[PDB]
């Protein structure tokens, strides 16, 4: 069953997404996220010491 | 000698488009005496299992 969501990135916050589908009962899914870390890429010029 | 039934408040509870015995109808009735009973369209439009 293909079926999308638009939920907010906050840590901890419980987000509910209701399906209505047919011919069976209704379904809940839940999903919250933590650690989302936006690791860049990177690059390099020179070094100092 | 077979049940003689009458308020047949029956009703129907969700439909589908398929191809094969995906509609389901819930009904109810008042049971006079326990027995078997057969039920059968009047129609051309609604089959039944």
């Amino acid at each position: 069953y293909e079926h999308t969501a638009v939920i907010p990135n906050q840590v901890g916050f419980p987000y509910k997404a209701h399906v209505a589908r047919e011919g069976y009962s209704p379904l809940t899914l839940q999903m919250q996220v933590v650690e989302t870390s936006l690791e860049p890429t990177l690059n390099l010029e020179y070094i100092t010491c | 000698d077979a049940p003689i039934i009458s308020e047949l408040l029956c009703t129907v509870s969700t439909c589908t488009h398929s191809s094969d015995f995906g509609g389901v109808a819930v009904l109810s009735y008042k049971v006079e005496k326990a027995g078997r009973c057969d039920v059968h369209s009047h129609s051309n439009v609604a089959v039944l299992q």
